[PDB]
């Protein structure tokens, strides 16, 4: 586990400039290197939010383990989003 | 393209109280999808901030500036 | 009669988000415009709907339409501190 | 000083979306707690906020410019 949390930063910060790319085409601008790290890093940091509410609304629901429901919980003041990513993760 | 479901995982776990929590696997998608949502909402929206100032080079000021809405639109 | 209870809410929620609002007036030194107050007193109302609502969608999440204590505390989940004196100001209650 | 408990029940009662809904007595002391909270931490927020310009009087300006993080803060 020496290197677990280098290991997620780096791959979250690739996949995050990776998918800032989309965005720079459909814009026409560039994001600066700092940019992205801090795009990356901001979502490192709110993914910890998201998780410890989800183990929270788990443990709410007296599970230990977290479903669909919880996802729901977590976004329901964004019911557009909801949506979407329920549709994009059927699109599996 | 998008989060591997290994990285979401694993993110998610690395944050929890405690590590043995379990997440399943529709849960887990779901939370890619929206990590990659915000992603891609945090990059518009220092670009659209950066058009705003006429600007094609997007810095880490425009980040900066429209984060507080960000959060606002995602939690 | 739906709106007369509406407007008595309300002005309940701005005279009390008023008079909260000036002692910290005198602790700072400064003074609230009487629009200024108004506009907390909105911001507040329109927070409780915030509560409200996540009160209500935790509860019915633990498969309860009542909303206790433990909503609440799930409310504050995020400031230990908050957090800290929202739980033993709600131990004092089931002690009674 | 702070919100009666009917104030509060009847504050919560109005923004319920289910009718089903209802709320135990030691939950409306401890929510009339936390709105007494976040009445005193606006105040304080767009005082200092006003003070940071040098100015003796809060505007309306100066709430507008606490609120986002102020409503980040109460998630």
């Amino acid at each position: 586990r020496e290197l677990l949390i280098q290991r997620l930063r780096a791959a979250v910060h690739y996949t995050t400039g990776a998918l800032a790319q989309d965005v720079a085409e459909d814009k026409g601008v560039l994001f600066s290197k700092q940019t992205v790290a801090a795009i990356s890093e901001i979502t490192f940091r709110q993914a910890e939010n998201f998780a410890r509410d989800l183990e929270m609304f788990a443990r709410h629901a007296k599970r230990s383990t977290i479903t669909s429901e919880d996802v729901k919980l977590l976004a329901r003041r964004s019911n557009s989003l909801l949506k979407y990513i329920t549709q994009k993760s059927d699109e599996l | 393209g998008g989060f591997r479901k290994e990285t979401v995982e694993r993110l998610l776990r690395l944050h929890f109280r405690d590590g043995r929590t379990r997440v399943n696997g529709d849960a887990l998608l779901l939370m890619a999808e929206l990590l990659k949502v915000f992603v891609r909402e945090a990059a518009a929206r220092a670009a659209r901030q950066a058009q705003a100032e006429d600007l094609e080079k997007v810095d880490i000021e425009h980040v900066e500036k429209v984060l507080p809405q960000l959060l606002l639109d995602f939690v």
